[PDB]
């Protein structure tokens, strides 16, 4: 950049560096005692609140959350890790285990995925999706979205044998508030918004499957299919072109993912940094200010880049 | 008693298009609903601010209307205006201070003509208006060279700045 | 007096600390506490104190407050009607706006400063502009007929008192002053010309009537036309009473004029609530000229007639909402069959029309007979001109019932059982007012 | 085609959702007439 | 009296009278006294005089209407384009139409006025009624039919408005002071001035 | 009376915004801008003025769940991930053995909401919405059913995934029931009669492994923060 | 359908009538330059004036405020002809 | 990975998913140039998460799960309209009918629990039942409902003062006088009124910042806190980026 003298504060404006004038010392020590007065006071009003006190803390992350490891049911989506030895001596778990991601996948904040998930590169899980691998295995393929407020849940295979793990392939797109129990989804294919699908239903490639429609247990949608309904029906079959939009709608998740996660990734000093540097490009939007006459500011960050 | 319910068109159906010429000469094919006036069509399409002027009323400054070329068979879609209120008030100040010398007899407001089906595939164009201004906010300096929406601007209408 | 001073100042004051769900309770709450501190003005009014029962002063001339026989009456009338205001009125909007009005106009009544009493009064002119204009059900030409109505008679008014105030120094009501300059008598006069409808500045009067809410109309008819005769008996005669005797053919040219015409306008309506605010504007015109004679009879009567009306009109304008409310009419000719169809709701209209019409077991006769006696008093040719013309009345009223009555209709559209508790205390009111207890 | 709005237990629910018209204040609305809404503008 | 047994106000006396007393010791006058001139034009016994006096006033007004009118004609004209007709030719008659009918209807009013006062002797409202009654239906010889009836009744408002503001205000109020004692009441103890206040001194503008 | 309590939470609010106010006026003047921090400040027991979130010991609420107002949970009961519990207007109740499952909705916030009850070993099915209804014991609401105000589900019934029960609509004992319009279907079978049981104790279990999962979280939180 | 009021005249001709508004406009500091200038030494030319009786001064008013042509009148009707 | 045209620069520091030790989701924050603006009186839950380019208009309550993202296209909420918990409103890049493709929701609209707006236009005093879904390009006209568990196919359009139902959703009843006019309007009043509850007793920095600060102050205290110019690291990151797109051959 172009000038070296840039206040520290400015600089730094997330922590200002250790105090080094005396009136700044004091300054620090002010705002100590000001601190402990504030948390007994804070206390204090806390008691008269009641039960809870409106205390806050911190939530853990259970976007890469584990699961209790079975010895008899070895993992079969996610890996197995062991945990802190202190916590061995607390809880008594040797091992646990973690979903596995590849480094493209975007996962929410937000969204719960806990335990035998396995998803693929480029895949998205959004904002409130809970994707629960308790007692049976996850897969997830690539460039699949699990959009906002979806469940998708598994069950043991018990006596028969039938398979209650799910499976869902590539380029398949799950749309907001679905809910998905142990069933195979296909390549390319669209779950509708709202769509239930339970037990036993294999949808098949280039099928779509209608908003707010049930399809029944067992049910095997085929291929390049449209079904809908309560008990979903089939209504028409998938038009050449609509096969390129089930693409497109995988590839245009693909890049908001992409984007969503490059926001969501950065450090909470950079955010400010970001925000001081969203603030200070609104105020010097003004091209009559005496500074904009004496520099002309880079325009992703306000610095000095060249003088006017 | 208990006659015949009559269902709803889809959209697909009761979507006219427009042909609009814009000020650079390129020709826009706006969809539109039947029932909607024009000005907010033209809005929606996503024609810049420039091409639209608030309406110069006392309490019309809200709408946004644009100068309009209107073809002749179209001419009775158009609403009648009492010359004794203060609606033709309105419409003569917008001639007085955005049209004046660039008024041809095709020459209307966006606002008082209303889409319907007659007026599919209607050849309409965008007329040439002089800089004017209300507020330093909402002016037209006479450049047509602002890439922003109408659409994109929340912003009601023209008060003190 | 200083109790009901201040709770009339904390009624606006405890909408900023409700919980915005409980204000209807706490607004019904606040408005019938404020009305048993009105009743303890009452009772700490003592007789023996002939000339003003109470006055206070909070360390102003402006802060001069005090009760007499007229100001006494206006606010346990206003304090009496303003629970049935608060209870058809709904949201923190129009609770807010309903308060803030009630608020200035009880304090109006009581004060003893002109300047004090423009400031106060007017303060509810937006108020007004916005309740008469609201979004759907509101027209903005009733608001601005109102609005600009007040505004330039009220100007007049604070132009006439800035001069008594430069002259002799003062302008509270206690400090004996006299003007015989004509300019200063009509600048206080054309303030009760407007706000008492008296003809031709009564076109504000119908809109705003029909245009306000239920509650509005009823705390517009209730008090605020009252308003001007404690202007006139607080304000202007006692300054004022040579140029009011100097005019007085001029004064009855008028009054009569308007009492005529407004009961000849209100023979046009098929708006039932145009009907009733009609019957107001001519109901006026008898107690300005009986309180302009400047004699015992006068101003009792006048303000003994003021007291039936607005324990009349403003039972009218509630049934009228009743109805709307059961059918969105007001129109007379689509309302048929009204006595089989709701013979609650029609016992009532019958009785409080037969109130309007004036007749004996009613306030408005004991009233009227005042009033007639007070013009007899000064001439008997006065008195036979009003007499005579009240026929015009009765053929309006009993066109309007005869419309309702009979007929087919296919609607029951009766009372349920909040409307009966809304009007439950005016009947009760009014037999007690009719039977003497005035 | 109809149904009771009001509860006077006091467990009163609007049914916006429900098949049935309710009978609410709007039941008893008088139908009106365009030729008389003509002359009332008139 | 504030009460409902006895009439409001009071009454005065008509045999007794109260001796005038001097509102201050020294009268110190900052307002000027009518000048020659405007009793000149004031003058009404002539009525040739009286209104060749006052005429220059609406010659004035029309000629200032007229040049807005004109004015706003001229800067329509196109400069770049050489016009065929001759714009002074255009404009004049519209000064000089303007100017003669205001000078045409005020000479009607002055001379109305003067010689209804002559003829009835006395100053009254009703000689500025019957020359502003006169000098609206000059106005509305040939207009349409409201305005036979609006253009005198204005037209005769205005002098009575100019009377009853111009005159009979001033001198209504001549008594009121507003500072010592008030004019009716001396009796009461107030602060005794030795001067008048004076806000300001004799204009001379 | 309430007044007072209204009071008090004011008071204290009062004070505990004072506090708070300072604490980050003394970091300001530190230099240390960490409480501009915009983090999730969600809590999974949020109380709504002095009504709190009764809770029982062998319960387990998750993290992500929102468990809000005064919602009694009984024991054994589960609240699971993203499930939204409210109970601020009006109260909710849960019984024993009770299990709200993922993305579910339980509350009763309407205006005239009734207060929402349910039963012992009632398991509610993922994106279910039920809103001011009284379901009794033993019921299996399936995934996505609406069960709209004052509807009340009797004891051992089925409710299949993506039925709408419209109000006052009674679902009566012993009988599955589905459609958009709710019908009858079938009677339940001694089978599925005996499964309601099963269920729910098969729930509790995996509700004990998640608890000790999430304990494993707080201490490795425990660790950053001491 | 709502009842609305009669609009008086032809869609076309009143927009037509209300066309020949839009005319080229002049700037209106020309006209502020002359009222300026004309006005300044008209304030001092009024000091001279002899006084006049008030009821001649309302008169004038009275004929300069019927005489008084607004400026959008003249913008309508103009004529650039002889 | 790396957007280096990002408005406000590229990122110095990614922070990977596993490696968060704590849960940092934001309610409100900015998609790339997409920027959400809010009113005074909006109240976002703590669980709700709006991102793009939203504009919340004033009394707008986003409730507990709710997600409201403009990625794709401009997403307006109207005044005083309300969405409850778990409901998601989003917009699509372009509409099957070829109009615009904002989701647009007018004043006084409810949308109950668990229900998917996509690009859409909903008219003023409108209520979209539980689970109901509106598809791209389906118009709700003013004064309509639409019943829970109802779907709205794309292009389709539901007319004004009519109740819908059906998965194909289909005419019902036509709503009263009394309903449309009072009733619709006071569901979102009173969810207001839950609303501004929920804001009353809110502080404006929650005392969870705490527990983040103790752990900071201990990398401070050990000395392992690194004071890092991310200004300056974007402005370099961006020049050698422009030097490396110079330099490649293909
Ligand atoms: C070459 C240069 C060209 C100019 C030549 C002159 C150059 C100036 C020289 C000296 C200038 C100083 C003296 C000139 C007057 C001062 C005005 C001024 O300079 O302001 C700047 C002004 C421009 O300012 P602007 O801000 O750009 O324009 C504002 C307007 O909105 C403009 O927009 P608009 O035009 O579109 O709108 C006009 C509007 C603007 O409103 C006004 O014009 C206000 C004027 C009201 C009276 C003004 C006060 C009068 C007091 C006079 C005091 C002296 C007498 C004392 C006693 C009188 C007691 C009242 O009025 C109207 O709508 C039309 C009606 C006009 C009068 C309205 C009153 C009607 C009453 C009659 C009732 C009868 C009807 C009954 C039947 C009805 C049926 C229902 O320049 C001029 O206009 C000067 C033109 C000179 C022509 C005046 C002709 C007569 C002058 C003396 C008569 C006094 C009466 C006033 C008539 C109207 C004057 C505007
Ligand atoms: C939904 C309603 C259903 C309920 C219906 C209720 C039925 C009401 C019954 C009608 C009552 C009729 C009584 C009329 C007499 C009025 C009562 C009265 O005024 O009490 C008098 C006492 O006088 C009486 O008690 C009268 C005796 C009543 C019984 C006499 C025979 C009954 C025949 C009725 C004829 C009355 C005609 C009077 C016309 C005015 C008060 O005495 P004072 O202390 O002097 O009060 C002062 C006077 N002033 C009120 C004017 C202030
Ligand atoms: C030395 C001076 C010599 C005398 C000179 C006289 C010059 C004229 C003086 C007139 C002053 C009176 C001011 C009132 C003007 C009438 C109201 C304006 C008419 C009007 O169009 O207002 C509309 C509604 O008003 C309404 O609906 C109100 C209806 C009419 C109100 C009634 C007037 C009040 C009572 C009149 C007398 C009262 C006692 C007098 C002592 C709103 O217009 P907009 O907001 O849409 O704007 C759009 C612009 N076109
Ligand atoms: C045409 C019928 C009259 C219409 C009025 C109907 C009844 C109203 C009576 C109100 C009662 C008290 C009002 C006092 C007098 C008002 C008008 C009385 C009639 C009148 O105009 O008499 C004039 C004297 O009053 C005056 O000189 C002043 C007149 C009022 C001025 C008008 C506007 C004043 C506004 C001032 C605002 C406040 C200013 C305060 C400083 C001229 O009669 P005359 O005695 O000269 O006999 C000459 C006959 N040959
Ligand atoms: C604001 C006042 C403007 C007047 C409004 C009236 C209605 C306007 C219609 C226009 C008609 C022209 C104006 C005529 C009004 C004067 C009243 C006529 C009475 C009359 O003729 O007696 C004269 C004195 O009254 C007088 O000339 C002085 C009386 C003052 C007029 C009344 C003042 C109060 C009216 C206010 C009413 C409400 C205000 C709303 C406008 C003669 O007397 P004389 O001395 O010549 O004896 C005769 C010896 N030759």
């Amino acid at each position: 950049s172009l000038l070296k003298n840039y206040p520290p504060s400015y600089l730094y404006p997330f922590r200002h560096p250790k105090p080094e004038g005396v009136i700044e010392k004091v300054l620090f020590n002010l705002g100590s005692l000001f601190r402990s007065a504030g948390q007994g006071m804070d206390e204090l009003g806390s008691l008269m609140l009641g039960n809870g006190g409106m205390q806050e803390s911190v939530g853990p992350n259970l976007a890469y959350a584990p699961v209790k490891y079975n010895p008899a049911a070895a993992p079969k989506a996610g890996i197995v890790a062991p945990i802190p030895a202190s916590a061995q001596r607390v809880l008594g778990v040797k091992e646990i285990v973690l979903p596995s991601k590849a480094e493209s996948t975007f996962i929410a904040p937000n969204a719960n995925v806990l335990g035998d998930v396995k998803i693929g590169a480029k895949s998205s899980i959004w904002y409130g999706a809970v994707l629960r691998g308790d007692v049976n295995s996850i897969e997830i393929g690539d460039n699949t979205n699990v959009q906002d407020n979806v469940t998708i849940h598994v069950a043991k295979h018990s006596i028969d044998g039938k398979l209650r793990n799910t499976v869902i392939g590539n380029n398949v797109t799950i749309g907001h508030c679905a809910t998905i129990h142990a069933c195979t989804i296909a390549d390319n294919v669209i779950i509708g918004m709202g769509a239930t699908v339970l037990d036993g239903v294999k949808v098949e490639s280039g099928s779509i499957v209608g908003a707010g429609s049930i399809v029944p247990p067992n049910t095997v949608i085929p291929a390049g299919q449209v079904w809908v309904g309560n008990p979903a029906k089939f209504i028409r079959n998938v038009l050449p072109e609509e096969n390129g939009f089930i693409a497109s709608s995988a590839n245009n998740y693909d890049l908001l993912g992409q984007q969503h996660k490059f926001e969501n990734s950065k450090v909470f000093e950079e955010m400010l940094v970001e925000e001081e540097i969203a603030k200070d490009r609104e105020l010097l939007e003004d091209k009559n200010l005496a500074v904009h006459q004496l520099y002309i500011f880079d325009p992703q960050t306000q610095l000095a880049a060249r003088p006017r | 008693d208990h006659d015949h319910y009559t269902p709803p068109k889809t959209v697909f159906e009761d979507t006219i298009t427009i042909n609009v010429l814009d000020y650079d000469g390129k020709k826009h094919a706006v969809k539109a609903l039947i029932g909607t006036p024009l000005n907010k069509a033209l809005v929606e399409y996503g024609f810049s601010s420039t091409y639209f002027f608030p309406n110069m009323g006392y309490y019309t400054q809200h709408i946004s209307d644009a100068h309009v070329f209107i073809p002749e068979e179209y001419w009775k879609y158009v609403e009648n205006v009492d010359l004794k209120t203060d609606d033709a008030e309105a419409i003569k100040l917008m001639f007085k201070l955005v049209v004046q010398d660039y008024q041809r007899e095709t020459s209307f407001f966006a606002s008082y003509l209303t889409l319907n089906k007659e007026m599919d595939n209607m050849t309409i164009g965008f007329g040439p208006i002089k800089p004017w201004h209300i507020t330093p906010k909402w002016s037209f300096n006479g450049h047509h060279n602002v890439k922003d929406r109408m659409f994109d601007r929340l912003e009601t209408g023209p008060f003190i700045e | 007096m200083s109790l009901y001073l201040f709770m009339l100042f904390l009624q606006p004051l405890s909408l900023s600390f409700v919980s915005r769900s409980f204000s209807k309770i706490s607004s019904l709450m606040m408005s019938f506490a404020t009305l048993w501190s009105a009743v303890y003005m009452w009772f700490t009014s003592n007789g023996a104190n002939q000339t003003f029962y109470q006055v206070v002063s909070w360390g102003s001339d402006w802060s001069t407050f005090g009760v007499c026989y007229t100001s006494l009456y206006i606010s346990l009338l206003c304090a009496f009607i303003f629970p049935i205001c608060v209870i058809l009125v709904q949201g923190y909007r129009a609770l807010s706006i309903l308060i803030c009005i009630q608020t200035a106009v009880s304090l109006s009544i009581v004060s003893l400063h002109m300047l004090a009493f423009y400031a106060l009064f007017e303060s509810s002119l937006l108020l007004f502009f916005i309740l008469i204009g609201r979004r759907k059900y509101g027209s903005l030409s009733a608001a601005y007929n109102i609005s600009i109505y007040t505004f330039i008679s009220a100007l007049g008014f604070l132009i006439s008192a800035f001069w008594l105030n430069w002259s002799f120094g003062s302008v509270c009501a206690l400090l004996p002053n006299e003007e015989a300059n004509s300019f200063v008598a009509f600048g206080i006069f054309i303030l009760l010309w407007v706000k008492a409808p008296l003809v031709p500045f009564h076109l504000w009067l119908p809109e705003a009537h029909v245009y306000a809410p239920t509650a509005g109309s009823v705390l517009l008819a209730g008090v605020l036309l009252k308003i001007s005769i404690v202007g006139l008996h607080v304000f202007f005669l006692p300054i004022c009473a040579s140029s009011i005797v100097k005019a007085f053919p001029l004064i009855l040219s008028i009054c009569l004029g308007s009492f005529i015409f407004s009961s000849f306008s209100t023979l046009k309506q098929i708006d039932l609530k145009k009907i009733v605010a009609y019957s107001s504007i001519s109901h006026m015109a008898i107690v300005f000229l009986s309180s302009a004679t400047n004699s015992g009879l006068g101003i009792q009567g006048a303000v003994l007639y003021c007291i039936a009306h607005g324990l009349i009109s403003p039972g009218l304008f509630l049934l009228v909402g009743i109805l709307y409310k059961n059918t969105n009419t007001k129109l007379v000719f689509y309302l048929r069959g009204l006595s089989q169809q709701a013979p609650v709701w029609w016992s009532v209209w019958v009785f409080f029309m037969l109130g309007n019409l004036a007749f004996p077991l009613f306030p408005n006769f004991i009233a009227e007979v005042v009033c007639l006696s007070a013009l007899f008093k000064n001439h008997e040719l006065y008195a036979y001109a009003f007499i005579f013309f009240s026929f015009v009345g009765t053929v309006y009223s009993s066109t309007v019932l005869g419309r309702l009555k009979g007929g087919v209709s296919s609607q029951c559209v009766d009372a349920s059982r909040l409307d009966v508790i809304s009007w439950n205390p005016l009947v009760l009111a009014t037999v007690v007012t009719g039977i003497g207890y005035m | 085609s109809s149904r009771i709005a009001g509860d006077t237990t006091g467990k009163y629910t609007p049914n916006i959702f429900s098949p049935e018209t309710p009978m609410d204040r709007s039941f008893s609305h008088v139908p009106k007439n365009p030729f008389w809404e003509a002359w009332v503008f008139r | 009296t504030f009460n409902y047994v006895i009439p409001y106000g009071g009454s005065s006396s008509y045999t007794i009278n109260n001796e005038p007393v001097k509102a201050e010791e020294v009268t110190v006058d900052f307002s000027k006294e009518p000048s020659a001139s405007s009793l000149k034009l004031a003058d009404k016994s002539d009525w040739i005089a009286y209104t060749f006096n006052n005429v220059p006033l609406m010659a004035t007004v029309g000629l200032l209407a007229g040049a807005h009118e004109a004015f706003l004609h001229y800067e329509r004209t196109p400069i770049y384009g050489k016009r065929t007709y001759n714009i002074i030719k255009k404009l004049a008659p519209i000064v000089i139409n303007k100017t003669a009918y205001a000078t045409l209807l005020g000479a009607i009013f002055c001379a109305t006025d003067a010689l209804y006062e002559n003829y009835s002797g006395k100053k009254s409202y009703t000689s500025g009624m019957v020359a502003g009654a006169a000098t609206g239906a000059v106005f509305a010889i040939g207009r349409p039919l409201p305005q036979p009836l609006v253009w005198p009744l204005v037209f005769a408002a205005a002098p009575v408005i100019a009377d009853l503001f111009g005159e009979v205000y001033p001198e209504s109020m001549k008594s009121a002071r507003g500072y010592g004692t008030p004019y009716g009441f001396e009796n009461l103890d107030d602060a005794v001035p030795t001067r008048n206040p004076i806000r300001r001194n004799p204009h001379h503008y | 009376a309430s007044f007072l309590k209204t009071i008090v939470w004011r008071c204290g609010f009062a004070i505990k915004e004072t506090g708070l106010a300072l604490e980050t006026l003394g970091c300001k003047l530190q230099g240390n801008y960490s409480f501009r921090e915009k983090c999730s400040r969600h809590t999974p027991l949020t109380q709504y003025q002095f009504k709190a979130p009764s809770v029982g010991e062998s319960t387990f609420v998750a993290p992500s769940a929102l468990v809000s107002g005064d919602v009694i949970i009984g024991e054994k009961s589960s609240v699971l991930y993203n499930a939204v519990v409210r109970g601020e207007f009006k109260s909710v109740t849960i019984g024993e053995g009770s299990t709200i499952s993922d993305n579910a909705y339980v509350g009763s916030s309407s205006e005239f909401s009734p207060e929402t009850v349910i039963g012992s070993n009632v398991s509610v099915g993922s994106g279910a919405v039920l809103k001011g209804c009284t379901v009794g014991n033993n019921v299996l609401i399936g995934n996505n059913v609406i069960i709209s105000e004052k509807a009340t589900v009797e004891d051992n019934t089925i409710l299949a995934p993506g039925s709408y029960v419209p109000e006052d609509v009674v679902v009566k004992s012993g009988e599955l029931w589905s459609g958009s319009p709710a019908q009858k279907l079938r009677n339940l079978d001694e089978k599925e009669l005996a499964l309601f049981n099963t269920l729910s104790v098969g729930a509790t279990e995996l509700a004990a492994d998640h608890a000790v999962i999430m304990k494993l979280l707080e201490l490795k939180q425990k660790e950053f923060i001491k | 359908d709502e009842p609305k009021h009669q609009i008086p005249g032809n869609a076309l001709d009143n927009w037509a009538f209300l066309r020949t508004y839009a005319k080229p406009l002049p700037d209106m500091i020309h006209y502020y330059y002359y009222v300026y200038l004309f006005g300044f030494f008209f304030v001092y030319k009024v000091a001279d004036f002899p006084e006049y009786s008030p009821r001649v001064l309302v008169m004038a008013a009275l004929i300069g405020s019927l005489f008084y042509v607004r400026r959008d009148w003249v913008h309508r009707e103009f004529k650039d002809s002889p | 990975v790396n957007f280096y045209d990002a408005p406000n620069g590229p990122a110095v520091e990614q922070v990977k998913i596993e490696d968060e030790w704590y849960n940092r989701q934001r309610t409100e924050f900015n998609i790339l140039n997409k920027q959400p603006s809010k009113a005074d009186d909006v109240f976002i839950a703590p669980n709700a998460v709006v991102c793009g380019d939203v504009d919340l208009y004033q009394k707008v309550s986003i409730f507990f799960g709710a997600v409201v993202r403009g990625d794709l296209n401009t997403i307006r909420i109207g005044e005083n309209s309300t969405i409850l918990d778990k409901a998601v409103v989003h917009a699509a890049s372009t509409s099957p009918t070829g109009l615009n493709a904002a989701t647009i929701i007018g004043s006084n609209v409810t949308v109950e629990p668990h229900a998917v707006l996509r690009s859409c236009r909903i008219g003023d005093n409108c209520i979209v039942g539980a689970r109901s879904v509106v598809c791209e390009g389906a118009i709700m006209h003013p004064e309509s409902v639409l019943a829970p568990g109802s779907v709205l196919a794309p292009g389709r359009q539901i007319p004004s003062g009519e109740l819908w139902a059906g998965s194909p959703a289909k005419f019902v009843r036509k709503l009263t006088y009394y309903e449309t006019s009072n009733v619709i309007r006071e569901s979102a009043e009173h969810y207001y009124d839950i609303a501004t509850g929920f804001r009353n007793e809110t502080f404006d920095h929650g005392s969870a910042w705490r527990d983040a600060e103790a752990y900071r102050q201990k990398l401070v205290d050990y000395k392992e806190y690194n004071w890092v110019n991310y200004r300056e690291q974007k402005y370099v990151m961006r020049l050698q980026r422009d030097a490396a797109e110079l330099e490649k051959l293909l």
